[PDB]
RNA sequence: GAGUGGUGGCCACUAUUAUUGGGCCUAAAGCGGCCGUAGCCGGGCCCGUAAGUCCCUGGCGAAAUCCCACGGCUCAACCGUGGG
RNA sequence: CCCGGGUAGUCCUGGCUGUAAAGGAUGCGGGCUAGGUGUCGGGCGAGCUUCGAGCUCGCCCGGUGCCGUAGGGAAGCCGUUAA
């Protein structure tokens, strides 16, 4: 059965862009589908999107713009520190400051950039690169 | 547990027998005359060393990164192998 | 996909988003729930009253009509019937497993050679302990309460 | 400047038969970045002759293996050579070419000429963790390559850390100008066809991945030739 | 509607397509008999007609193929590139023409032109590898990959392809300039047609 | 398929020809629905659509 | 440096060696359109940054 | 006994059928030997 | 090169132990099939506590050993003074 | 091996044994990734009807086959019934 629906809406988003879609839809919705997609909005790896209600969880419209090349979801969430954050970068993406690691933070979830930026850490929810 | 044992001071090559190693080993023997080749591997353990330093320095953060990183600066213009106004990378 | 059967069958109810009732029904939520006591007075289980009020009285859903009593929560069959008092003691379909288990174990002993009848009853009594558990941990029924189909006789007699 | 006249003189000689060489030999084309990226075919070896004499020295040619094969007849046994030789010039251009025939010397000339035709185009920077310069002496990111059950990953390296990785594919990524990057392999690395053309997909791969502008600035990105 | 009237239209019969049918034209197809068959927009056709027309009008005369291997569609595809200054190759299409530069007839155009694609297979293959422009008469159970424009019509009737590559051939020499005006065209629409 | 599945029944006013009683129903009925004061059949269940044997009026939303 | 092509519909960077295509828009005729190898495949839209007149 | 399908291939080999009929001789004769 | 060979043992070679990071249609390997107890993994929203988690700050985790700079034995090996 | 006879067995009523190339040589639940075309059950719309629980076309869900794009694989081949 479902059990995480931030994989699912990472893998439907990286299925999409592979085969050159412009338009994808993500349920269900959920408060951190929503932060990770304005998360990846405001880093510029995806366009406009917006949330449908329908009378359950929710349904989100997104819009891709073909900068993805590959986003997925991390599980088990490591729990990372601020000093720790050079090993998960190498495991994770192709080069230093390629991607970026959305990380799930007290301050909320935030890039690992921001999160070094902040002196924070936290938990890898997911990445995008 | 076991005491401190003192090491070699050099590397061998990982493979006895390479064509352009060995070249390039002869001429640089015939050029310095140097007695044998682990003065050779000596010297260049040394110059890996000092790479290493400077490749583990460049990703480092920390006051004692930044100490380390104009101690090896300054030792390597002491020792006179960078001009004095170089930079680490 | 089923528990069971293990196939995908996507059919059941489309339920429109809506978030308040409709305008065009002709009852009030007090009618509404004069109307669902009648009909557990007659003896219809909760479906078959919300069935009976969708169809005949052309109510779309007592779950659209806010609870007077309790601004934080909807209206529901169960709800009415627990504020007038007619709740059911055992939950329905615990107490329709039950039944339909005792039924057909009355079956079997007279055809024990029924073995996918057999197979039939395993998973019915399986289903009947996953709800007893689940009952038990929401606090439903009491913690000594099990099932066995001894008491099961008396209980759906 | 000797591949300059050696260019010249190869223009003088050379008879358009395709669209491609037609138009470089009217002047419509005359560098070399711009007859890939269009969907033109290369079937004419005088177009990367005259656009890159360069790669035509000896020391820009290398043949990377050499393969006896033999077919079986009611006569007895045919032999023939299969020569994998790799071209390109140490600027950003690389080729890999598979040639047959029934002497070592035509399956050599063959594969070259082959090499020549299929040449490509590839991107070089710096995206090491422990280096973070603006050179094109690497790869600019990790990238990957898979041919047959051969996979190649090359990921960049500090500059002065050598090529790690195999001969063979050492001497591909010498040829294209890459001089620093680590290497990760699975599979039958001694299949040298597989693993030749496995290294040749993971350069090519580079111009697959999207980038937005400031990582050119970032990693020192260069497409083809660079400042040269 | 514009180039010809919805009489001429119908009497070639350009609407009607066959029983099969595919996504790729749901856009293109017009509505559903009571036999199944299905029927195309004249309209859609029209406009993609006169947007081929100017597309073509544009290349060299002497570099635009123009291939069909269908009997049917033989002839008219001969007039057309008489006509119109194109290169036609009906029949059977010589593998290699485009790709291999020994065939004695090699040619490399600018724009290629079928009358379908699954009868064309092999010149569309040879068209993708040398990278051109790829124009494709489409039927209501044609796909449209590796298209880059489609003209919806009925490509396996006679009179439908006489009449579209009649109206072709003259929005190209309206567009060039070769003709002042659509009804100076003098080559009557019965001659493109073949006999029976 | 649909990002927002909507239902494809309707709710109907219909008027008993029997008394002239106007009622609500449902078009996909499960039970027998019956005139609430001449108790005549209105709409009869099956396997999909009903069948109504009482005026139609309005189709609801 | 040299302009690299883009793709009209996805906007993605065309290889050196793929089976991408570019042409003048057929309906006005000034802006070029380019199509990838993948593209033309699936038969995916494009639409002409002037006219807006769409599909292949 | 165990499955191990790579012994019913023929090449180069008996019959596995045959092969197990002779092992259980063999065992049986030993259980025998031993008085079980 | 005052070393150079032979034999046994450990690590890499080996992504042939695979958390990073292996496989199971035809090469090793999916229980003949299903029900289910512990364990593992678990739909959306709101409020509360902070056990896990993250940040800051005190008391510890002997010395020798490890890395860096300077100084003393001719430099070095070795030792001392500071930082880690 | 071929041909005439033939015991146990093959059949029924209570048990035990728990074994097969028991094979789709493919464990089970979930989200997503072009199409085309056969057929079974149900529902919806339209047209015919000899008014039949009849016939034909289109659409949706669930089954059951073939071809095939992207892609995967050492290849055979798999490809929304994924390998
Ligand atoms: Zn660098
Ligand atoms: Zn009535
Ligand atoms: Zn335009
Ligand atoms: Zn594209």
């Amino acid at each position: 059965t479902l059990l995480d629906p931030l994989a699912n809406a990472l893998s439907h988003i990286t299925n999409s862009e592979r085969v050159g879609k412009r338009e994808v839809y993500i349920k269900p919705a959920s408060k951190l589908i929503g932060e990770v997609l304005r998360v990846m909005q405001k880093y510029g790896y995806i366009g406009e999107f917006e949330f449908i209600d329908d009378g359950r969880a929710g349904v989100y419209r997104v819009q891709l713009l073909g900068r993805i090349n590959k986003a997925g979801a991390i599980k088990p969430r490591f729990p990372v520190k601020v000093s720790e954050f050079e090993k998960w970068e190498k495991r994770f993406l192709p080069a230093f400051e390629f991607g970026i690691l959305i990380v799930s933070t007290s301050q909320g979830v935030m890039s690992h950039k921001e999160a070094i930026e902040k002196g924070i850490g936290g938990r890898l929810i997911a990445y995008v690169y | 547990g076991d005491p401190k044992r003192q090491r070699k001071k050099y590397e061998t090559p990982p493979h006895p027998w390479i064509k352009e190693r060995l070249d390039r080993e002869r001429v640089l023997m015939d050029k310095y005359e140097l007695k044998n080749k682990k003065e050779l591997w000596k010297h260049e353990t040394q110059l890996k060393n000092f790479r290493r330093r400077a490749r583990r320095l460049l990703a480092a953060r920390g006051k004692q990164a930044e100490i380390e990183r104009e101690q090896l600066l300054a030792r390597l213009k002491r020792l006179g192998l960078l001009p004095e106004d170089a930079v680490l990378d | 996909a089923r528990m069971h059967a293990r196939k995908r069958g996507k059919s059941g109810s489309k339920r429109p988003p809506r978030t308040a009732p409709p305008i065009w029904v002709e009852y009030t939520v007090e009618e509404i729930e004069n109307l669902v006591v009648k009909l557990r007075k007659e003896g219809y289980s909760t479906a078959m009253i919300g069935t009976i009020l969708r169809d005949q009285y052309g109510i779309p859903s007592v779950k659209l009509f806010k609870d007077p009593d309790n601004p934080n929560r909807n209206l529901t069959i169960t709800r009415i019937l627990e504020k007038h008092g007619l709740a059911p003691e055992i939950p329905e379909d615990l107490m329709f497993l039950i039944r339909r288990a005792v039924n057909l174990r009355k079956h079997l002993e007279q055809h024990p050679k029924d073995l996918h009848s057999m197979r039939g009853l395993q998973l019915i009594e399986s289903k009947i302990r996953r709800l007893v558990k689940y009952y038990k941990r929401k606090g439903k029924l009491p913690k000594n309460w099990r099932y066995d189909p001894e008491t099961a006789k008396l209980l759906v007699r | 400047q000797e591949w300059k006249e050696y260019a010249k003189r190869v223009l003088d000689e050379w008879e358009p038969k395709t669209k491609l060489g037609m138009m470089v030999k009217e002047g419509q084309i005359t560098d070399i970045h711009e007859i890939f990226r269009r969907g033109y075919q290369i079937k004419e070896p005088e177009i990367i002759d005259v656009l890159l004499p360069e790669v035509n020295a000896r020391e820009n040619q290398e043949v990377l293996d050499i393969a006896l094969t033999v077919r079986m007849t009611d006569s007895g046994r045919r032999v023939r050579f299969r020569v994998l030789a790799a071209v390109g010039n140490r600027d950003g251009y690389v080729g890999l070419g598979i040639g047959h025939g029934k002497e070592v010397g035509i399956a050599i000339r063959k594969a070259i000429n082959y090499a020549k035709l299929n040449i490509i185009e590839i991107k070089r920077g710096c995206g090491s963790w422990e280096c973070r310069c603006r050179r094109p002496h690497s790869v600019p990111f990790a990238v990957e390559g898979k041919e047959g059950s051969v996979r190649v990953r090359l990921i960049p390296g500090p500059r002065g850390l050598g090529l790690v990785i195999g001969d063979v594919g050492k001497k591909i990524l010498r040829l294209a100008g890459v001089q620093d990057v680590w290497s990760q392999t699975f599979g039958e690395t001694r299949t040298t066809v597989n693993f030749a053309k496995a290294v040749f997909n993971a350069l090519y791969n580079t111009n697959r991945v999207a980038i937005s502008p400031e990582m050119i600035e970032r990693y020192g990105i260069v497409v083809g030739r660079a400042m040269p | 509607e514009y180039l010809v009237p919805l009489d001429q239209y119908l009497a070639a019969g350009v609407h009607i397509g066959t029983q099969q049918k595919t996504k790729d034209m749901k856009k293109f197809i017009y509505r559903v008999r009571q036999d199944g068959l299905y029927v195309l927009d004249v309209r859609k056709t029209d406009e993609r007609l006169k947007v081929a027309g100017k597309f073509l009008a544009k290349f060299e005369p002497q570099s635009i193929l123009a291939v069909s291997v269908r009997l049917y569609g033989q002839k008219p595809v001969k007039k057309f590139g008489e006509v119109t200054g194109a290169r036609a190759i009906p029949g059977r299409f010589l593998p290699g023409t485009m790709t291999n530069p020994a065939v004695k007839n090699f040619f490399e155009p600018d724009v290629l032109i079928v009358t379908d694609p699954r009868a064309d297979h092999q010149a569309m293959r040879e068209a993708v590898e040398i990278g051109i422009p790829i124009v494709a008469l489409v039927d209501t159970e044609n796909l449209l990959s590796y298209v880059d424009l489609a003209i919806p019509t009925n490509n396996k009737g006679r009179k439908a392809l006489a009449l579209i590559y009649w109206i072709l051939a003259r929005e190209i020499l309206y567009n060039r300039g070769e003709i002042q005006s659509r009804e100076d065209f003098k080559i009557p629409v019965e001659e493109f047609e073949m006999k029976i | 398929k649909p990002i927002i599945p909507m239902p494809r029944s309707r709710f109907l006013r219909v008027k008993c020809i029997d008394c002239g009683n106007e009622q609500i129903v449902f078009s996909h009925p499960a039970t027998k629905v019956r005139c609430l004061i001449c108790g005549a059949t209105l709409v009869e269940p099956t396997g999909g659509k009903g069948i109504v044997k009482a005026k139609i009026l309005e189709v609801l939303e | 440096k040299f302009e690299i092509p883009v793709c009209t519909s996805c906007g993605r960077e065309i290889t050196p060696r793929e089976h991408a295509t570019h042409f003048i828009c057929p309906n006005c005729g000034e802006a070029v359109i380019w199509r990838c190898e993948s593209c033309r495949v699936l038969a995916k839209p494009y639409k002409c940054p002037n006219c807006g007149w769409e599909g292949p | 006994m165990k499955r191990r399908p790579r012994k019913w291939k023929k090449k180069g080999r008996m019959r596995w059928k045959w092969i197990k009929k002779r092992i259980r001789r063999l065992k049986r004769q030993r259980k025998k030997e031993r008085g079980l």
